[PDB]
């Protein structure tokens, strides 16, 4: 919409902080339960190092970074994936969805 | 149960007989006939269900225990062991970080958790509206973190914690359901809660206005083993379960059977075999589980809210498991009961015992194995952050 050009949106669809907005403008971007994380998300389903997101060459990719429980893109267990707009990301009990920018 | 009694010897084991669809077979050895009733009856959960009056309701209970546990997943095994890892990382910070607490300890029974868990999302799942819970002091603030979900600093800053009632929210980790979960007020005095907790689910049923074909606010009542058997009003409310202005579709039981009162046996505690025998007045259904098979409390969880939700009647858990320390901040068990704390004394916990079975029957990977003892470690940190 008025998302800066290369930039992107997760925003959380089933949480506690259901809602919640976060912005990917940076080359890497950590997610887990470690309170230094770029995207912040207290549960006891998520572990402290859980996932990273990477931005490549004007593209968006999803990776596991060793967690218990996994990550799961679109209901189907993943290791890493480049993620379309309107794919649903699983990180525990949170539920998250990816929204591109301009190009 | 021996086969010298019904006159039959080591010569007929290989002699084939007529079953009648025993196994969904006509026929069958003798062999193989003792070899499935004693998978179905006597390994980690032990069944009370023939008294029963209906034939139909006979039968589906029947055909589910002689099936068996279905296989667990991979992913489903590493989600009972995270949850016996917060179990274990909370009483740790609690012992530690604060004092007195020796008393509401719940060492010993850990596998409690991981049961309320499967009974909370098996109704999530049915499509329900509320779980309300009552229970008495042992484990309450675990039940407070691990189950209905508030914050530590909620916990810890008139009366007590371990008195307060609370309300939260349970989402479904491998589903779309979400279940409101609240825990009422009570006194000391034991049992009192049992009729209160009735009528705050009888009055919710009514609000929500659903019929006959409704009743989706579950009663989930916790007791201790002594004074289950011995106060009066446990019967009592238990007689009001099919009663016109009274009946709420049936309550889930759960007995901590820890073979101890405070100083006291069950020798000289009650008059019936097993604490959960007022269940064959009433004509409902007994399931006995062993606490140290983690795999096995989550089976009965599920099996009890599916029966519960099909009849419409009352079903009773009995969780075998043990006390670590005294109920007294500073009092010796072994002053009593010498014998008895001989063989409790320097156990391996039940965390412990589980991660050694799933890393000793090599269905893990390289990456998966380093996973499981990083969790135990994340979730002391956090705790003690
Ligand atoms: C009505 C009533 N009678 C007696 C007591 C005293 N009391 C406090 S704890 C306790 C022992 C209860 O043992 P049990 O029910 O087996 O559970 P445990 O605490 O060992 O898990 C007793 C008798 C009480 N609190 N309330
Ligand atoms: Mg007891």
């Amino acid at each position: 919409e008025n998302l800066p050009a290369g930039s992107a949106l997760l925003v959380v669809k089933r949480g506690p902080n259901a809602g919640a907005r976060f912005l990917l403008d940076q080359p890497t971007t950590t997610a887990g339960r470690h309170p230094e994380s770029d995207i912040f998300l207290d549960d006891v389903t998520v572990s402290r190092r859980h996932a990273e997101f990477r931005i490549n060459e004007g593209e968006f990719e999803v990776v596991d970074v060793g967690s218990l429980n996994g990550t799961y893109v679109n209901r189907e267990p993943r290791n890493a994936q480049v993620m379309q707009t309107g794919d649903e990301i699983q990180i525990g009990k949170f539920r998250l969805v990816f929204l591109a920018g301009p190009a | 149960l021996d086969i010298e009694t019904h006159n039959l010897t080591i010569w007929d084991l290989d002699r084939t007989f007529n079953v009648g669809g025993f196994g969904g077979k006509e026929t069958m050895t003798l062999r193989e006939v003792l070899s499935r009733l004693r998978a179905a009856y006597t390994l980690k959960v032990g069944s009370e269900y023939t008294h029963i009056l209906d034939r139909d309701e006979r039968t589906w209970l029947q055909d589910r225990l002689e099936a068996g546990m279905p296989k667990p997943t991979q992913a489903e095994q590493k989600y009972i062991l995270q949850k016996l890892n917060a179990a274990e990382a909370f009483e740790n910070f609690l012992q530690t970080k604060y004092v007195g607490q020796k008393r509401f300890s719940l060492e010993g029974a850990e596998a409690l958790i991981p049961l309320m868990d499967s009974a909370i999302d098996t109704a999530a799942g049915q499509g329900l509206d509320e779980v309300v819970i009552g229970m008495p002091h042992r484990g309450r603030l675990n039940v407070l973190f691990n189950i209905v979900g508030k914050p530590l600093a909620s916990i810890f800053n008139g009366d007590v914690k371990y008195h307060l009632g609370s309300e939260g929210q349970h989402l479904q980790m491998f589903g779309d359901g979400e279940i409101k979960v609240s825990l009422t007020a009570n006194p000391s005095h034991l049992e009192a809660v049992n009729p209160v907790m009735e009528g705050i689910v009888r009055a919710k049923q009514d609000y929500l206005d659903k019929g006959v074909d409704g009743k989706t606010v579950v009663p989930l009542l916790l007791h201790g083993d002594a004074a289950f058997a011995g106060l009066g009003i446990v019967p009592e409310t238990i007689n009001l379960a099919k009663l016109r202005g009274y009946d709420v579709g049936g309550t889930i039981h759960i007995v901590v059977n820890n073979q101890i009162g405070f100083t006291t046996t069950p020798d000289s505690s009650r008059s019936m075999h097993y604490a959960t025998d007022y269940a064959k007045a009433f004509g409902c259904p007994v399931f006995h589980v062993n606490g140290d098979d983690p795999e096995a409390v989550v089976w009965v969880g599920q099996l009890a809210t599916e029966y519960r939700r099909r009849f419409g009647k009352d079903v009773f858990i009995d969780l075998v498991c043990y006390r670590l320390r005294g109920h007294n901040e500073a009092d010796d068990p072994s002053m009593t009961q010498p014998k008895m704390y001989e063989l409790i004394t320097g156990r391996e916990t039940v965390r412990a015992q589980y991660t050694e079975d799933l890393l000793g029957r090599g269905d893990l990977s390289n990456e998966d194995a380093e996973a499981v003892v990083r969790d135990f470690h994340d979730q002391m940190e956090s705790v003690f952050n």
